[PDB]
């Protein structure tokens, strides 16, 4: 039998093909059959049926038991290589899933085959079907995501595999360079477009807490001028006016931020092999200005990692502040203005925190649009250009100043090496402003900082009130003794006598006594009620303990990181990093990126000696020789290699000690006698600082 | 006239209130505080402006103003810009109800200028939330 | 026989394997060895030998011997096609014309084929013969173009209808866009190539006339800090530095200057169609910075047209003008000065010249690099911006003053409309760089002008010393009595007694006498020196009466355009047409390209009214019309086309005239209530000035 | 010191003539007047710039003042351009026997940076009769 009239495919019809050419021998039927009802678009909507139309689970047992010679599975791939363009067209003009929803269970079929991974299908196959895939619809895409949120953990990995897979051997079966690109080739968007369906689906599949949302920032006032214009058109106060969001964001309605463990690691979906071959400055002009072809990779942030979100920061703080000295140059051509196209910040260097403040205070209640201008620090007293080494400078100033525990602004915990928020910081707000918006600068200026901060901070800044599992980094004392009191299975009315009337000592010893609910003292902890009450403590604890101070801190450093994409590429789990570095010292990295002017050559006599030197330094030594030269101890977002250091050629054999140009991070080394000489010379010039 | 919804907004309906025509009224600027002459007002009734009130007085904007801070409002607030196609897609909305300006004049565009835009292949611009197009007078070499 | 053994052809060879194949009726020998012979470029490199080997009346003869037949012909074709990549690679590699210079000998014999000129010529082999003529050493495009001047007009007119014929062809046969360029197109731009080629061999095949060249000019000394650098480089003062020349033109030596009367007109060398799908803006660029494949035009400026060569001399000036501004931007920023990025030029409306002379000679003896800035003049006694229409306003009210016949500067012959030097001006010269300056700022400025000159003063500003043969459109009684003089056959020793000793009447009319040679009174003019007496009359009447006022006025007019490509694209009988403008009034171009605003559309109630009433209005009403609405009464370079007109909707129908706005030649026309009271408003209107 | 043929031109002949060494000499700018620090003049004798003077006194320039009348003269008075090879055959004499200095920071162009040129093929300029190019320390992100 040919099996000449079938038009839709059954789970014992194809389990009844299967004895009778394995008997006779004969396994053509079977290909001929799938090919085609497989490459026939209309047969898979029907066949195999009962939000989903599709057993699942008859699906995987067909598919293990077709997949058993060499022969079956060359009968799916050209089935796929015919389909693909038809149903690619298909969604793209015909509008299929507006007619039925039952359309999308194809997909589920196809994506079904456990040899999806095999290398066979990243020839033609693969990229086609995920072309297809990408052509879908917004609902269906929503749809097939619920779907998948359902899949275990291995599943969910394996999907990521498959398209992780396909994203390696596209970007290493060709080369891209300014000239030809990454962002115009199809497939590799399509598989990122897939790839970002998968990575939702992982979100979403995860653990959601939305009602622990931070209320809304309130968006500063724009400048008179712009308010007089808006006025003028009529359109005043609009709500049309909102941060860039994911469409597939919106239509889910659950953000990654509501995410807290997601079933794979956030980690694992950044692809590697991309980011070196990725420039983002095209990339930011695509994602900004729509191209007709041209896909910016920034709309799917979770595939890049810190190092290129890091430039695309930078890419978009650089173009504001190129649009700020282009509004400056206007004002003086047609107004007649005296040409500022700096944040002037003139401060005096034993009070830098006070003239900071009043000065940053007297610019936000006046000009809030001054702030986006580029940093120019000039301190009192002392005659210089700031062309990038007296900014870094007053950075590491202010921070050694605000965060000194005398002023007691913030809580020291040595266990940890965290500083936490003082409750008891009463009647001073500006100073939190004044942090905040250091930072938000900080980011700007693309300056690192010597911050020490737990991850519960950097979560309510972006927008997610503190809860129970963050307390484990803030106060790992209270988290032990909360989850002790948990984890007890007997009666909490008999041992101890804990209530919601809970006091907490203060900086200077004498403790003060708070109430949780509206009598604590009168309500004790039971065994039924035990859940409720430790939520509520470290909610106290985390925000309402700080309401003041943060609100003021938040408001600080969203007056800067507004129209920034900060908000939509990084986690909370990154901006501790993008605002800090890394604390790993590798010179060898810093060995290949070194450049060399003046006359010295890379083999040059004194600049192996001083390499050896360096290499041979004592991990404090290493750390003192980089705040000496770089203006910070710590290490760039990324690694050293990213530091362009430069070693300048000086002049003869002196006595004079090596001098370095922290805005270039560039060190003038003499010519010396020996190696010992520069050496004793070297550790005698940064040990000053 | 402390009440906003008792004060008129658009040329026409104001001069109607003071008992004189738009052919000899007389109107000052809002940012140069300076009187507009007849082609500024004229094109000021032509481009569909609101009317700006400050401590209860009419006000108007001169094209040098206007031309000038529309400027500055698009390289502060610029957002995105869009295709034509793509923004009818966003909204659903025909391209001759949307209302669009141009982003130097502040003129509503015509469908002549959308239908050109569209042709053309023209980007649409955000900015600060009101979407924006070149208008004809302003894309004359 | 089949002539197996034949590597080179003879003229008897070629005419005895003839009548053989013709008493046999078999044409394949012929057409066989044709393919042979012609096909090995070397073969053409001996055969039909003898600064050249062929005999180019035996290729003459055996050419129209053998293009008698529809069989022949297409031996031809074939054999050039196969040709000419071979001959173009190895003329672009092999370097075979550094050892040989008989290797262009094949060059003639392809050329001299009379059918070049027949439409199948035009699809493959005439692009490909062209890439390899353009693919020529220097030498041998010198000693080819020295071969072709010895040719009769009618045969260089038909090498040039040759390459015009396939230069249109080329650019008829596809379309061009701003995506698509003409200058990326390597068969059009081979055809400009060889289209030049014998542009240059017809400019040196006429009269060249080097002896009279004007004294060079001296170069303007540039700013104190240019100076100083090149002092500082050690550089200091380089002759190298000149004027952009063809590297044809300094092999062959003779410039186009010297081509008095070429036997073609010049006109005909220039390609319409090529000139409206090609643009300025990115040919410039080409031009400027070299680019790998693309060629700029502007390297052959006899292929464009008027319209098109204004467009690139404007580009360059607005370069010029951004560059200047730029400058200032940085001088504001950096150093702290004032931002001044225009030409202010406030003048008196009544003292108009004398208030701009003392100005700008204030400027060129101080900052000789002000005058580049962007011209900005203000009336003083009145406010105002002006944005275009009072530089204009400024130019014409100077052009009235300067060429006053009250101050005598230039005398006036009403016979001809044309205003002459006055010799008569001493102790007069700042008027004259004034007004040399006045041509140079309204050329980089690009506003026209009113201004009568004969064509030996544009002559004598381009570097050509006038003679005798233009002294006809100056002073043509002068001419005609000497013309006449010269035509005499008898003896002029017996009728006049006319000698060196030559005087002239004044203004005043109190006549002077002047002495040609020594001593003119004493040697009578003869037979035999009437010839070289001519020649010293006009001379001294075109150069040293006039010798001290136009050297200053030379001086001013070449302090403004020094630096621009005018003296490189425009011949002398252009720059009349580049300052002034055409004097025909069609306003039928202007219909097509009229625009309108504020509100009031193409098919209006009152647009087609008063475009009859313009239509209908006299010959000089319409002068007076395009002189008050944008502020000239000649059309532009070009057409009124050119002249993008304005028409915008004022308001209601009043009292008030219309107005115009000169700036951007924008006409602010009410909505009247009929046709005959816009005509009368109107007509009252334009009057007023 | 009013023969310019007795007076020195190059940092370390004028040393010499001084009885000083370059290594604590006194120098002063030429556009700004100012002295110059170590770093600067061991620049100034690293990139080979003669010395100018001023009513017979010696003088040099400060990297401030030689850096913006640099650019200056390149925003002013620019010619065109020209590619590497196509220089080649225009002057006939290897690129290494040229004498080509930084648009930015005048240097000369070491061989390195003209083979540098050559290959990613980046675009010679010509300032008013002098070619320059883009040195390493000045092409650096
Ligand atoms: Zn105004
Ligand atoms: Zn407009
Ligand atoms: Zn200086
Ligand atoms: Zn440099």
């Amino acid at each position: 039998i040919d099996f000449k009239d079938v038009t839709y495919l059954t789970e014992e019809k194809v389990y009844e093909i299967l004895e009778l050419c394995r008997e006779r021998e004969d396994y053509s039927p079977l290909i001929r059959v799938i090919g085609r009802v497989f490459s026939s678009a209309e047969a898979l909507v029907q066949s195999f049926r009962k939000d989903v139309s599709v057993d699942i689970d008859a699906i995987r047992r067909v598919y293990t038991r077709l997949l058993s010679n060499e022969k079956i599975e060359t009968a799916f791939l050209n089935a796929l290589v015919y389909l693909s363009p038809n149903v690619e067209c298909d969604l793209t003009y015909h509008n299929v899933y507006s007619r039925d929803p039952n359309y999308l269970n194809l997909f589920i079929i196809v994506m079904e085959n456990r040899n999806l991974h095999s290398p066979e299908y990243l020839e033609m196959a693969l990229p086609l079907f995920c072309k297809a895939m990408s052509k879908l619809p917004l609902a269906a895409q929503g749809k097939l995501i619920r779907l998948w949120s359902k899949y275990n953990a291995d599943q969910i990995r394996r999907m990521m595999e498959t398209f992780q897979q396909l994203i390696t051997y596209k970007v290493i079966s060709n080369e891209f360079n300014s000239r030809n690109l990454v962002n115009d080739d199809d497939a590799i968007v399509a598989a990122s477009k897939c790839l970002k369906m998968v990575y939702y689906a992982n979100v979403v599949g995860g653990e959601v807490d939305t009602n622990h949302n931070e209320e809304d920032d309130e968006e500063p006032i724009p400048e008179s001028s712009e308010l007089t214009l808006q006025e003028l058109l009529g359109e005043e106060r609009r709500n049309k006016k909102g941060p860039r969001v994911d469409p597939l964001e919106t239509e889910l309605g659950v953000k990654t931020l509501d995410c807290r463990k997601p079933l794979i690691p956030f980690e694992e979906f950044i692809n590697e092999p991309l980011n070196e071959v990725l420039e983002m400055d095209k990339d930011y002009t695509f994602f900004k200005v729509e191209t007709e072809n041209k896909f910016s990779f920034m709309t799917c942030p979770f595939i890049l990692n810190a190092v290129t979100k890091n430039l695309g920061l930078y890419y978009d703080n650089r173009i504001r502040m190129y649009s700020e000295r282009r509004i400056t140059v206007l004002y003086s051509l047609v107004q007649g203005q005296q040409l500022n196209p700096y944040l002037r910040l003139k401060v005096r260097r034993d009070h830098i925190i006070d003239d900071a403040l009043v000065r940053l205070e007297m610019i936000a209640m006046e000009n809030p649009a001054d702030l986006k201008k580029q940093l120019y620090v000039e301190f009192e007293g002392e005659q210089g250009v700031d062309e990038g080494g007296v900014s870094k400078e007053f950075f590491q100033l202010v921070v050694e100043e605000i965060f000194n525990p005398d002023i007691g602004m913030f809580t020291y915990d040595e266990s940890t090496k965290l500083f936490w928020f003082n409750p008891s910081s009463f009647e001073t707000e500006g100073q939190f402003t004044l942090i905040g918006i250091v930072l938000g600068l900080a980011i700007y200026n693309n300056c690192i900082l010597d911050v020490h901060f737990p991850m519960v901070v950097y979560r309510k800044l972006m927008g997610k009130k503190g809860t129970f599992r963050d307390l484990g980094d803030s106060h790992p004392v209270l988290y032990q003794s909360l989850k002790d009191l948990l984890e007890y299975e007997g009666n909490v009315e008999d041992d101890m006598m804990i209530t919601f009337q809970i006091s907490q000592t203060d900086l200077f010893g004498n403790p003060m006594m708070y109430d949780l609910k509206e009598n604590g003292d009168k309500i004790p902890i039971t065994n039924e009620n035990r859940k409720e009450f430790v939520n509520l403590y470290s909610d106290y604890i985390l925000n309402k303990s700080v309401e003041k101070q943060f609100k003021a801190f938040r408001r600080g450093f969203h007056m800067v990181t507004n129209e920034s994409p900060l908000k939509y590429l990084f986690r909370p789990e990154e901006i501790e990093l993008l605002i800090c570095g890394s604390r790993n010292l590798d010179f060898q990295a810093l060995e290949e990126t070194t450049e060399y002017d003046g006359g010295y050559t890379r083999d040059s006599v004194l600049i192996r000696e001083f390499w050896e030197i360096v290499h041979s330094f004592t991990d404090e030594q290493k750390r003192l020789f980089l705040q000496f030269t770089t203006g910070t101890d710590r290490a760039p977002v990324g690694g050293l290699g990213k530091l362009k250091m430069i070693i300048a050629k000086n002049g003869p054999d002196t006595e004079r000690l090596p001098t370095s140009h922290t805005a270039f991070n560039v060190l003038l080394l003499p010519e010396y006698s020996s190696k010992e000489k520069l050496k004793e010379r070297l550790l005698k010039a940064i040990t000053y600082a | 006239f402390q009440d906003p919804q008792e004060r008129p907004r658009k040329l026409p309906q104001l001069c109607t209130e003071l008992q004189t025509t738009i052919h000899d009224i007389i109107l000052e600027c809002v940012y140069c505080k300076q009187q507009l002459l007849r082609r500024e007002v004229y094109d000021f009734a032509f481009r569909d402006l609101c009317i700006v009130y400050r401590d209860g007085n009419p006000y108007a904007v001169c094209d040098k103003c206007l031309k000038f801070y529309s400027k500055i409002s698009e390289y502060r607030h610029y957002s995105y810009s869009l295709y034509g196609t793509t923004l009818e897609q966003q909204y659903n909305k025909p391209l001759s109800d949307l209302l669009i300006r141009c982003i130097n004049c502040q003129k509503p565009l015509s469908p002549e200028e959308k239908q050109r835009h569209l042709d053309k292949k023209q980007r649409f611009h955000n900015i600060r939330g009101r979407w924006t197009g070149r208008c004809m007078s302003c894309s004359r070499s």
